[PDB]
RNA sequence: AUGUCAGCGUGU
């Protein structure tokens, strides 16, 4: 992270597709270095359905200028989370902020 | 006595923590402080031999960019965090730990099966998170002796088991000094007045003494020096 | 070990009373150019100066 | 011969050739005959170029580090260490200094 | 702002603190501004350009 | 052992002289297997005919000389050879 | 291989003059170039010990500041001229030289009075230039073996104080370029200049100032 | 064992 920053690197980090943002609230079920099951809450249930999210985040693909795009998870087992919370830090980015 | 110099001498270890230690060296002669406690920061922080992690092999793991299903951290942040492992061997200069762990929870350096000749400083120090139930790591550190900072890169420069796939090197920063500071300051000698004391605060990994590593840049120090008292 | 520091940049004490008074200046020029005294060029060029 | 993966460049020579280590690339050409050779040492080495052929100004003088260097040794204070004292010569003063 | 964060800490309010030379071991004569700066790495490498 | 060549440029005078003199000589040194008139301080072919003109000992007209004695030695000695 | 290191070799004098020399090392281990040659020039000019003078009565004079009519030379450049003199005393911590002279001014050190264990080595060191012939100049020197330079305005109207610079070594400058073997080109080469005032020869400084300082870490030797 | 077009960028 930027010790001095200006407070856009959350913005950044966020609009940018870089990192996985979860759809929907609820709590982790399951937490790994590859994928991440969500266990939606029952408000944002629809009918007729498990309720789950899954994220497989994309490990070490080269991107368009031959450099490395990994993903990695920033959540952990039983952490509650809410829509628009990062689940996963892509390249470049820690927690939420953009860290070149 | 103009030709005669005090002998300088080793008063005091206080050991703040199991790496934080203060060395004190006494008595000095007006000017001999600095140029000692120069000599033996600029030894010890590039001479002091250590041992560290060299060569790890997971059982599945296959190369430094994949993943394992299980495992909550990346497997080249799991070799980040095996080099940071402070460890002391005793008798030899080549060890092979193993360690195996299975079930949710962090991994920290106190699984590591018991070995006799081998110590470990920070027992938890963390490794890994494993955390589906059914999930179980089993590693293989080939930890050696040296000194330094041996790159990985430097270290495959002769191939003799031609690095069978799925063996990951780490570089080893083989230094077991993190960090040294000296003062100088005045005491008090048979009433001279004019005699000053080093203080040498040496911030470690635990894995050396500190009175050990002031011995053995004392010796490193003499032993080079040797060469000028001959001087052809 | 010469180092350059945000001290070392010493902004002058007079700094501001000067940037006041100029700007005294300037409005006692734009006031009386607003009574029609002066013609806009000369009161450009004033101001300038 | 450096053990490295740059090409390391005379502070001095980069004046001439406007030249800043701030990632500008430069060509090494290796010239092999005997006459090319001769040519490079007499003609084209760095000593014999030192006055600008376009108005005969010299072209290595010290720019940055060298200036402030010089400048901060020569320089007097009024209340230092020593002052009004006589030495036998400058091996003394150097001495003293250190 | 700056000044008062920096006397939160146990640190000096110039900014500028007093290092030591690592070969020599004299005090530089002048203190030094030293402290933390955000370093990126551009895609520039040396082995692409050689 | 060479940083500048002033001295044996104003001893040839022209800098343009110089170089084919020194070439030549070089040449000689090198493929003639001609002995250098000076020591050899583990030197290279340029820099050692480079070295022997800053004295003198190096010139055109010593050159032209030299070649000329030798060439006349060489015929002389083959026609009594023949004969 | 842990506790092998790599030691000094190539170990060449070259000698400009006789009191004037230089000694190339090319092996040595990365960094340990400024850790040999810092520790030795500190030694070298601040703990070398010999003798030199301290302080000179002059007859006739009360103050460093006054004239002597006599000699051309103010008393500030024969202050001067005792401070550059060399002197080698042996078995005696302190002694007192007496020197006389009148006539003509070419005033070297030969005319100092002989005692045995004193010992000038540069016998031609010009103390003091005598303008009038009938002028005399009687000088008090006093000589003590010390350790180091001690400047004499840190540390008996008539005598007067001069810097002693004990230290037999008038300068020292180490150097550190790159050396390579097999093929590691980070090695450390180190290049000591040396210029004595004449006491002992420069060879001699560097193996005193090495034997002290391994004399020092000698507790700790093992 | 090319060429060309287009774009981006670096150092001036
Ligand atoms: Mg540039």
């Amino acid at each position: 992270k930027p010790l001095v920053g200006t407070g856009m690197e959350r913005a950044v980090a966020v609009d940018s597709g870089v990192t996985a943002v979860a759809k929907r609230g609820g709590v982790v079920q399951y937490v790994d270095a590859s994928r991440i099951v969500i266990k939606v809450n029952e408000d944002e249930m629809y009918p007729g359905e498990a309720g789950i999210d899954i994220y497989n985040l994309t490990k070490y693909t080269r991107s368009n200028q031959n450099t490395c795009i990994n993903q990695m998870p920033c959540v952990s087992l039983g952490e509650p989370v809410e829509r628009g919370d990062v689940l996963a830090d892509g390249p470049s980015t820690d927690l939420g902020e953009l860290a070149l | 006595s103009v030709t005669e110099f005090l002998k300088p001498r080793l008063v005091d270890i206080e050991q703040v923590s199991s790496t934080h230690a203060k060395v004190t060296l006494e008595p000095l002669e007006r000017g001999f402080g600095h140029t000692l406690g120069n000599a033996l920061r600029r030894i010890l922080l590039s001479s002091m031999p250590g041992c560290a992690v060299t060569e790890v092999e997971i059982d599945g793991v296959l190369h430094e960019y994949s993943t394992k299903e299980g495992v909550q951290e990346d497997i080249l942040e799991i070799l980040l965090n095996l080099k940071g492992l402070a460890v002391r061997v005793q008798g030899k200069d080549e060890v092979i730990l193993t360690l195996n762990k299975s079930g949710i929870g962090p991994v920290t350096a106190a699984d590591i099966t018991h070995d006799g000749d081998v110590e470990i400083v920070k027992p938890q120090h963390v490794i890994c998170h494993l955390t589906d139930e059914n999930a179980s790591i089993s590693m293989r550190i080939k930890v050696q002796r040296g000194r330094g900072y041996v790159p990985a890169s430097t270290r495959i420069h002769s191939e003799e088991d031609e690095r069978p796939i799925g063996r990951l090197l780490v570089d080893a920063c083989y230094s077991p000094v993190e960090r040294i500071a000296y003062n100088v300051e005045a005491a008090r000698v048979e009433q001279r007045t004019d005699l000053d004391k080093l203080v040498i605060e040496m911030e470690t990994n635990g894995t050396i003494d500190p009175e050990e590593a002031i011995r053995r840049a004392a010796t490193i120090l003499a032993e080079q020096l040797e060469a000028f008292v001959d001087l052809r | 070990g010469a180092s350059v520091g945000i001290d070392d940049m010493v902004i002058p004490e007079k700094k501001h009373e000067i940037i006041s008074e100029a700007e005294a200046e300037v409005a006692e020029i734009q006031e009386q150019f607003q009574s029609g005294l002066v013609t806009a060029g000369e009161r450009y060029n004033k101001v300038i100066d | 011969l450096i053990e490295g993966k740059a090409i390391q460049l005379h502070p001095l020579v980069c004046a001439a050739y406007n030249a800043d280590f701030d990632g500008d690339q430069m060509a090494v050409h290796v010239p092999l005959t005997l006459e090319a050779q001769l040519e490079a040492r007499a003609l084209m080495m760095s000593t014999n170029n030192i006055l600008s052929p376009a108005n005969g100004e010299p072209i290595i003088v010290p720019s940055q580090d060298v200036v402030l260097g010089l400048y901060y040794m020569t320089r007097d204070c009024v209340n230092a260490k020593g002052e009004g004292m006589v030495l036998t010569g400058p091996k003394e003063a150097e001495r003293l200094y250190r | 702002e700056i000044k008062e964060l920096l006397k939160l800490g146990d640190l000096p309010t110039s900014g500028q603190i007093r290092l030591y030379d690592g070969r020599t071991g004299e005090q530089f004569e002048r203190p030094v501004t030293v402290g933390y700066m955000y370093m990126l790495k551009l895609n520039h490498l040396v082995d692409d350009k050689m | 052992a060479r940083v500048t060549v002033q001295d044996a440029v104003e001893k040839i005078g022209n800098r343009f002289d110089l170089v084919l003199v020194a070439a030549r000589r070089a040449r000689q040194m090198q493929v003639g297997g001609k002995d250098p008139l000076v020591p050899e301080e583990n030197d290279k072919t340029t820099v050692i005919a480079l070295r022997e003109i800053e004295e003198g000992l190096i010139n055109n007209q010593i050159l032209d000389v030299r070649e000329r004695q030798e060439q006349q030695e060489q015929e002389a000695a083959e026609l009594q050879a023949v004969t």
